[PDB]
């Protein structure tokens, strides 16, 4: 017998964390507070939601003017993109690449925290613009040349706007060459290359895209405030201007959804073995297949501009095929590893299976949108609003609530009341079927995207009525969420063992919940890209060499 | 009281023949792990450079 | 078709209805493969769950490298035949005919639209109008601009009428005054990006359509972000007849405006798919 | 000496990303060229090519010092280090009042940011190149004054080693930049 | 470290071979001739992966095995000391309120604000990389 | 020997695992309950500079044997008061250490048994715990 | 119009709501079944210790309920 307390602490002492905030260089904490704040963020975006669907709900303009609504989907596009999805792929990252590779830390310690801070703070700087009397940036999140000069859009919102998103980038290069440089030069003895999970590699190829594509981004910006303040004629339609910039925009853009794709691809990879009790199925399939997304994602930029004609139809829309394959590849990897096991649906299992189902209806509608001859009719219109939604809620929505149900008790000692997830989870799905499919229709038959008001004799009423009832199931979906982690911080069940999820695959689940400082007092034998399966379980070892190939 | 209970932080990571991953702590007084020295109102110090 | 074409108005040119034609055979490939992909995922769920009786860990498989080159090779045959069927669909809409029946100059400028007539040339050979005027065009140097004796200036209180016969090509040119606009009509099944200076981006801002096979009246909507009253641009396209057509022309060339002329030619004399906007900024003024 | 040095990779992949940036800066560049018609540069607009190629030997040279410096660095001797860096910060203080020098002879001669495309185009280019080689020289000062503050360690070697990376860097995109606009033109 | 170079040059390979193929195509069969803007950005995406897979071969071509390199490899041979890792600083926020004020001062067209925090990202930057390297004080 | 799923590690540690939907810890009581318990007993001990501990068990025969016996692998068992409690032999004891001598738990430790009763009469192990604890926190003062 | 869809958009999601919180809170959760004095004391022995101050035994008590 040995002697415990009745429950853990609730919380800690009275200036127990202000001060490691300011001054850490703990990656745990650190992977927490962009969990944190980029929730926040993705609040303040989902309000800007709801306004925009209150007012689209019916065809008069009942509270908002057209500069308001114009600000408001600019505003919820940037925030929803910039500062939750791009950020909280680091957040994750930050929380358990150290733990997955064996590492005590990251590369470059400070340098971490100061790429959280340079995101906290252009974050900031780009929604402050509501502050200014002409207000935030009205002229939508891509930002297009002439639309964008000293004459049109003349505020200081969109001047904030991209001043903003260049810090922002600062930041998000950072955090890209410190993942890159602690993945190649840090990891425990025996993890290779080959024997790091989905996950790392999905951040390494992710933070590569990064390197790639956010320079470009801060180039593009700098020469619009040249062009703004300085009266530069970088961007002027007399040159090439406005191609100019969407060339370089969408050479950005398109990586930058990737990016913001692919490392959900890895947690949920991760995720599935662990509630299916097998191996992941074709690792060295993924690894192949995120390598060539990642390749592929690079010269496929101007498929978002096929409504401009001058640029090569066959040459991007045959690339936009090519990179579709691969997914497909994932999905069936996913599916292989599904396929004939033991499935529990714990909360993160359940939401990976709504990952699956919304991403793939994102991917058919985005093959459907690669047709230069069908995006002549259905660009700009809300098919492609309904389809980058799909595929956002895909990625960056249900892959991240399933990671964060996962390792929440990694990351606090504490499990999440899984009634409160099942709640949870199936408003979330409900509310979003609700709101965005619909919006299919709705774009087929035109009806254009970012429009503040419409006609009664437009035909648009009942479709959109279906879509501000699903916004505002998803607006209180957010409730179950916030509660249940409000509650299971202080009073959630404890957990006391390694693994609180009975078959963790990675490194992550070999030591305590939460992890001390440095993450390990003890490394296993690194025999597979499953150590902590041999590990715990010791006589599946031969079993798991003998029947890996299932020929 | 971190800092007079455990020593200073030196920055430098040990990794043990076990796996354990280790900080190396300068003790400002003597080791039984250091004795917890008592405060007394003053200035510590937190950077080795500081030290010498 | 009606609900399987997921709500595509019906094509009034042979391109729009090629196009839609490639996107029922597009959205019925895409339904195939996520209904699945959604059965493996459905018969996953359902069957292969740990039940009580479940003791010990399954098969600890992870590769079945036959299987993986399969499904690897199936989506390259299906973006193939995808690929081919695109590239012949994207090459019929973009035809291009060296003489054009009816040349319309579409400028668009903040927030309206004004249509030019250009240059008529009936196929029968019963009517030429020569509409293009230089000195106004030479009068501003933004040449790239194009102006027309006959026009159609669109108001925040009228909606500018596009006025065309059937049957007959029709080649529309478009230029912006000043920033990006999008001349869509959802029932072309096509729109097309109206820039700035087309020529000096490299873009091709002209486009033709063979014939509008049935007249009536069509509303067209702006599908680029352009400023404040982006959601308040939209024009209308009433396609005549052919002998109404000339009438409307000859009509037009004695001094009448457009709301005359329809009158004169026995049709509405505004807009009848779409109304001005309440120039109020809401309804809480 | 059987691992890499992570300071040298970060150094490393943070300049390929900053190739990147003055890969959107040449794209803005290039785009506008093939615009003016021919005319290129445009009146009146002559390029200075008797104080620009001096600004490049110089450049050249203050990349070979900066080498030396590393070499110096390399075998633990500071002294000749800071003098090799000292030669490398004065001579990249050299090219920097030369562009400013070119830039005031341009400027006076009707050629501005505001005034054509091209001077937009090849001040904006120019101009983030100098300021990456302000910047470059405020890295120069701050390793001088470390190695000025502590006993010079290995890590002092490091920083030294990553600092002349950059200035490698910044010399071979000005090498670029100057094949790209006075020579191709 | 051979792996992580071989990555970095097939990234190179694919990006080559793309950018060559985006100027050919457009040089013939575009309609102003190469774009010069996917074309150049291409190239360079290739100059990136080439700077960072040549160092990195240059560096597997001057190392043996490392632990983490080598399969069948013994916790008990990765022991040791790893080097120095900050154990705190904040002078992280510092350095990103000055470039925050910066930002500001160029965003809103303040030349003052700008100068002002181009001077406090000096400062940041200057306390940042001396932190660990000022000395005990001389009394 | 060890559970399913636990392995030893070379440092002495037992790395265990619990099934998905399983806790780690299941105390048959009221979580509240075991916070409102875990804050008297930090308290009390706070306030009286002596660690309280709670028992709950077996005594078998010789319950004061029992107690001692289990006294001695507290932390600190020389500063520590040890209330026991076995439902099923329905016997109550206290015990403390030397160091706690003179103190006032002399004429509290019976104190503490007398509420332990006569709430455990109604039928609440917790809550007679929680009131045990706080009356003889409160009898006793610091060193 | 105004009347109705306002309606609609203020009750939906709660009546939704509602009948998912039926469905899913008020299930049994995995915490055990407290405790009852009158059962037998199944449970493993529980030494718990408020380890809040940072072998000789010199006194006790006893007695019974
Ligand atoms: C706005 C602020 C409002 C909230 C603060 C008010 C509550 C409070 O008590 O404040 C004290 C609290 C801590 O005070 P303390 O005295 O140092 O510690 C005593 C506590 O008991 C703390 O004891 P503890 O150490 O045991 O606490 C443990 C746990 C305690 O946490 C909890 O108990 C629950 C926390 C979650 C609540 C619900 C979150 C909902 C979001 C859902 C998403 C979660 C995803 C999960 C992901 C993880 C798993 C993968 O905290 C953590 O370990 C993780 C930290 C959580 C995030 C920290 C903040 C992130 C952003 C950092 C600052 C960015 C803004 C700066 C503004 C500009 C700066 C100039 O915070 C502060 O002192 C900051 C002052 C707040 C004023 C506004 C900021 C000034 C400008
Ligand atoms: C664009 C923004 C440029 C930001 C440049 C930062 C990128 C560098 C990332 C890879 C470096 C790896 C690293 O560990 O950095 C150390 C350190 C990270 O600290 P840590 O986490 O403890 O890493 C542990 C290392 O083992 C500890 O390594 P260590 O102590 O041996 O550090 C070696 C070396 C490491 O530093 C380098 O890698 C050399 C790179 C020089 C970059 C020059 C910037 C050019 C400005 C472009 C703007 C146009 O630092 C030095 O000894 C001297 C160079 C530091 C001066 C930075 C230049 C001042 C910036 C003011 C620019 C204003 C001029 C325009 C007006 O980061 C820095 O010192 C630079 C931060 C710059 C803040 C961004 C402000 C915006
Ligand atoms: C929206 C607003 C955002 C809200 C959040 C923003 C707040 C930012 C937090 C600043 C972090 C500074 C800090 O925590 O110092 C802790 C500092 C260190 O305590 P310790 O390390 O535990 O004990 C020292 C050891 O015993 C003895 O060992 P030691 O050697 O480590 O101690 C000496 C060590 C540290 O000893 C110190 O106490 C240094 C305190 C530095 C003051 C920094 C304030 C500026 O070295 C120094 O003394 C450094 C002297 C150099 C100072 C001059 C350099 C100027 C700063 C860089 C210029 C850039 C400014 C950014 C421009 C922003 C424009 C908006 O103690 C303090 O708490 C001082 C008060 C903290 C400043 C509060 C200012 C409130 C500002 C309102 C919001 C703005
Ligand atoms: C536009 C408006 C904004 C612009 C700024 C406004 C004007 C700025 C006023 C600056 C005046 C400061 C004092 C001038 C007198 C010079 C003092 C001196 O020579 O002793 C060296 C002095 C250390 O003397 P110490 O008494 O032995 O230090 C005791 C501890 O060992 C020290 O250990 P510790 O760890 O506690 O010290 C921490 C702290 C060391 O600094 C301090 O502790 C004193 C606080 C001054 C920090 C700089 C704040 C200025 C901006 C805010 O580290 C830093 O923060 C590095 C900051 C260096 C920035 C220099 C670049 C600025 C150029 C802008 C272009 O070094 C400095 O504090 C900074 C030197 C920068 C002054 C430039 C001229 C002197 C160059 C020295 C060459 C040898
Ligand atoms: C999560 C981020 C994300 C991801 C991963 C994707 C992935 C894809 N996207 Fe897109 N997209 C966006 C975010 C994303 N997208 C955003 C934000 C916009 C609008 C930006 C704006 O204008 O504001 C956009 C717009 C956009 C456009 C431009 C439309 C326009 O601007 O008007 C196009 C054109 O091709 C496109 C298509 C695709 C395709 C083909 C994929 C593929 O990667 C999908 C791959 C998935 C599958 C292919 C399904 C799974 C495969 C199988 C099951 C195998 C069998 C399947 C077949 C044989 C088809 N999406
Ligand atoms: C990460 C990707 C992402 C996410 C998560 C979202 C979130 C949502 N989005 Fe959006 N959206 C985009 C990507 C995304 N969006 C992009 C790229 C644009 C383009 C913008 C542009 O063109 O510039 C866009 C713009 C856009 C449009 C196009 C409008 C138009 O063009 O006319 C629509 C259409 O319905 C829409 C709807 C929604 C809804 C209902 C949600 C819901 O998921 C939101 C759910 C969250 C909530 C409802 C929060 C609930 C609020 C509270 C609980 C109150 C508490 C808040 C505080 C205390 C501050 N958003
Ligand atoms: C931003 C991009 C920066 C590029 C640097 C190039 C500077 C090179 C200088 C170019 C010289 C020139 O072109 O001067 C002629 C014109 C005058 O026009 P004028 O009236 O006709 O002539 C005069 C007759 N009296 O300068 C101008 O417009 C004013 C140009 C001033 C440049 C200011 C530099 C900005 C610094 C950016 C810092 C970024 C910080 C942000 C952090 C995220
Ligand atoms: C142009 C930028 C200027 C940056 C100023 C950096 C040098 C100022 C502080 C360095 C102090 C060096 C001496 C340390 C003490 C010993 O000697
Ligand atoms: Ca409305
Ligand atoms: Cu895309
Ligand atoms: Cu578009
Ligand atoms: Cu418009």
């Amino acid at each position: 017998l040995e002697a415990r307390r009745p429950f853990p602490e609730r919380m800690g002492p009275k200036g127990n964390l202000i001060y490691k905030l300011i001054t850490t260089t703990d990656h745990k904490l650190i992977g927490i507070m962009y969990c944190v704040v980029c929730f926040a963020f993705f609040l303040v975006g989902g309000l800007m939601a709801l306004f925009m669907r209150t007012e689209l709900a019916m065809p008069g303009l009942q509270f908002l003017s057209n500069e308001q609504f114009n600000q408001l989907f600019t505003m919820h596009g940037t925030v929803m993109l910039l500062f939750y999805a791009t950020p909280i792929v680091f957040g994750f990252a930050n929380l358990v690449l150290p733990l997955q590779i064996g590492a005590p830390d990251v590369a470059f310690p400070r340098l971490n925290a100061l790429s959280f801070w340079l995101f906290l703070f252009g974050a900031l700087i780009a929604i402050a613009g509501f502050i200014t009397p002409g207000g935030a940036a009205d002229f939508g999140w891509t930002a297009y040349s002439p639309l964008t000069d000293a004459i049109h859009s003349p505020g200081a919102g969109g001047d904030l706007w991209i001043m903003g998103l260049a810090v922002g980038g600062l930041g998000t290069i950072l955090g890209g060459v410190n993942m890159i440089t602690t993945v190649v030069c840090m990891r425990a003895p025996g993890m290779t290359m080959f024997r790091m999970p989905i996950f790392t590699w999905n951040i390494l190829v992710t933070s590569i895209l990064v390197l790639i594509a956010f320079p470009i981004l801060t180039a593009a910006l700098f020469g619009l405030a040249a062009d703004r303040h300085l009266g530069a004629h970088i961007y002027d339609p007399a040159n090439g201007g406005v191609l100019l910039w969407q060339h370089l925009f969408w050479f950005f853009g398109h990586p930058e959804v990737y990016i913001i794709a692919l490392p959900f691809f890895g947690i949920v990879s991760e995720i599935f073995p662990v509630f299916s009790r097998k191996p992941i199925f074709g690792y060295t399939t993924l690894i192949y297949a995120t390598l060539a997304i990642a390749a592929l994602s690079v010269a496929v930029w101007a498929h978002h501009m096929y409504a401009t004609g001058a640029v090569l139809l066959p040459f991007f829309s045959f690339m936009t095929f090519l990179i579709a394959v691969p997914t497909g590849i994932k999905f069936f990897n996913w599916i292989g590893t599904m396929w004939k096991g033991q499935l529990t649906f714990e909360t993160p299992m359940l939401f990976s299976v709504g990952f699956l189902i919304t991403f793939l209806l994102g991917g058919l509608s985005g093959v459907l949108l690669a047709s230069p001859p069908l995006d002549f009719h259905v660009t700009d219109s809300y098919f492609v609003i309904a389809h980058f939604h799909y595929v956002l809620f895909g990625t960056i929505v249900f892959a991240t609530y399933a990671g964060i149900y996962f390792w929440f008790p990694k990351m606090t000692g504490r499990l999440l009341d899984e009634r409160l997830g099942k709640l949870h989870f199936w408003l979330t799905f409900i509310g979003f079927h609700t709101t965005f499919l619909v919006q299919h229709w709705l774009g087929d038959e035109g009806m254009p995207r970012r429009y503040a008001d419409y006609l009664p004799t437009d035909g648009f009423t009942t479709l959109n009525v279906i879509s501000t009832v699903g916004a505002f199931i998803l607006g209180v979906s957010m409730l179950p969420f916030v509660w249940n982690v409000f509650k299971s911080w202080r009073y959630g069940e404890p957990v006391t063992v390694d693994d609180p999820w009975g078959y963790g695959n990675s490194l992550e689940w070999a030591t305590s919940c939460p992890p001390p400082r440095h993450n390990f007092t003890e490394l296993p034998r690194i025999r597979s890209e499953r150590p902590a399966f041999e590990l715990h379980y010791p006589h599946m070892v031969e079993r798991m060499r003998a029947e890996a190939h299932v020929g | 009281r971190e800092v007079l209970e455990h020593g200073v932080e030196t920055g430098i990571i040990k990794r043990l023949p076990h796996g354990a991953y280790v900080e190396l702590h300068q003790p400002l007084g003597p080791v039984d792990h250091p004795i917890p020295l008592e405060y007394a109102g003053a200035p510590l110090p937190k950077r080795m450079n500081k030290l010498g | 078709s009606d609900a399987l074409a997921l709500g595509w108005p019906t094509g009034i040119t042979p391109e729009a209805k090629l196009n839609r034609e490639l996107w029922i055979g597009s959205v019925i490939a895409s339904f195939a493969v996520g209904a699945i992909v959604w059965g493996l995922i459905f018969w996953t769920s359902a069957f292969h769950r740990k039940k009580a009786t479940d003791t010990e860990l399954p098969r600890q498989f992870g590769y079945n490298m036959p299987l993986e080159l399969t499904l690897t090779v199936i989506p390259f045959l299906i973006i193939s035949v995808l690929f081919y069927f695109t590239v012949v669909v994207q090459e019929r809409m973009m035809h291009k005919d060296p003489n054009p029946e009816v040349v319309i100059d579409v400028t668009a400028f903040q927030w309206n639209w004004k249509f030019g007539y250009q240059k008529i040339a009936f196929a029968d050979g019963s009517f030429d109008y020569d509409g293009a005027d230089p000195e106004r065009k030479e009068a501003m140097t933004r040449t790239y601009l194009n102006f027309d004796k006959i026009e159609t200036l669109g108001t925040s209180s009228e909606i500018p009428v596009l006025v065309l016969p059937a049957g007959k090509r029709i080649e529309f040119v478009l230029n912006s005054a000043d920033v990006i606009h999008g001349f869509w009509v959802p029932e072309f099944l096509f729109k097309r990006d109206v820039l700035p200076e087309p020529k000096a981006n490299n873009s091709d801002n002209v486009f033709q359509v063979s014939e509008i096979q049935q007249t009536g009246a069509f509303v067209g909507r702006c599908t680029e972000m352009c400023g404040t009253f982006h959601a308040m641009m939209n024009f209308e396209v009433r396609v005549v007849e052919p002998n109404d057509f000339k009438a409307y022309i000859d009509q037009r060339n004695a001094g009448k405006t457009n709301a005359e002329a329809l009158a004169a030619i026995n049709q509405p004399p505004l807009a009848i798919t779409t109304e001005p906007f309440e120039s109020r900024r809401g309804e809480l003024v | 000496l059987n691992r890499p040095n992570m300071v040298s990779v970060g150094t490393i992949v943070w300049l390929s990303s900053e190739l990147m940036f003055f890969a959107g800066l040449f794209a803005m560049y290039f785009t506008a060229r093939a615009q003016a018609g021919g005319a290129w540069p445009p009146e009146p607009t002559e390029l200075n090519l008797a104080l620009a190629v001096p600004v490049t030997l110089v450049l050249i040279a203050s990349s070979f010092t900066c080498q030396m410096g590393v070499f110096a660095a390399e075998r633990g001797d500071v002294f000749g280090l800071r003098r090799w860096y000292v030669i490398t910060f004065l001579m990249g203080l050299f090219f920097v009042l030369g562009q400013g020098y070119e830039y005031i002879h341009l400027v006076e001669h009707g050629t501005t940011i505001p005034g054509s495309a091209y001077g937009s185009v090849f001040y904006l280019a120019t101009g983030f190149h100098g300021l990456h080689v302000i910047g470059g020289l405020v890295a120069f000062v701050l390793l001088l004054a470390r190695t000025k503050m502590s006993k010079f360690t290995p890590a002092q070697a490091t920083a030294a080693i990553v600092v002349s990376y950059y200035w490698h860097f910044v010399d071979i995109v000005w090498i670029a930049l100057f094949a790209t606009i006075y020579f191709v033109r | 470290m051979h792996i992580e170079a071989r990555l970095f040059e097939i990234l190179t390979a694919f990006f080559a071979l793309a950018a060559v193929v985006y100027a050919v195509l457009t040089a013939m069969f575009a309609t102003g001739g190469v774009e010069w803007a996917g074309t150049t950005a291409l190239v360079l995406t290739t100059g990136l992966t080439l700077i960072t897979g040549t160092f990195f071969r240059f560096v597997a071509r001057r190392l043996d095995t490392r632990p983490e390199d080598y399969e069948d490899a013994e916790i008990s041979d990765g022991a040791g000391e790893l080097g120095f890792f900050a154990p705190h600083s904040w002078w992280p926020i510092l350095i990103s309120l000055s470039f925050s004020t910066a930002a500001v001062g160029a965003a809103l067209w303040l030349p003052w604000l700008i100068a002002a925090g181009v001077a406090f990202v000096i400062t940041s930057v200057c306390g940042l990389v001396f932190e660990y390297y000022w000395g005990p004080e001389k009394h | 020997d060890l559970p399913y799923g636990s392995a030893l590690t070379s440092s002495g540690r037992i790395s265990a695992v619990t099934e998905p939907g399983e806790l780690s810890v299941h105390y048959p009581f009221p979580t509240m309950d075991l916070v409102v318990l875990d804050d008297a007993l930090k308290y009390g001990s706070r306030a009286a500079k002596a660690r309280f501990a709670v028992y709950i068990g077996p005594l078998g025969a010789d319950t004061a044997a029992t107690a001692r016996e289990i006294l001695a692998n507290v932390p600190t068992p020389e500063n520590a008061v040890l209330l026991a409690v076995s439902p099923d032999q329905r016997a109550i004891e206290v015990v403390y250490g030397a160091d706690v001598k003179g103190r006032g738990i002399e004429s509290a430790a019976p104190l503490g048994v007398s509420a332990a009763a006569a709430s455990f009469k109604e039928g609440n192990l917790i809550d007679g715990l929680i009131s045990a604890v706080r009356v003889m926190s409160a009898g006793v003062s610091p060193a | 119009s105004t009347a109705l869809t306002h309606g609609l958009i203020g009750g939906v999601p709660l009546v939704l709501f509602a009948v998912l919180a039926l469905i899913f809170l008020t299930r049994k959760g995995p915490h055990p079944d407290t405790y009852k004095m009158s059962d037998p004391w199944t449970h493993a022995p529980i030494l718990w210790a408020a380890e809040e101050p940072r072998v000789v035994i010199g006194g006790g008590a006893s007695g019974k309920w």
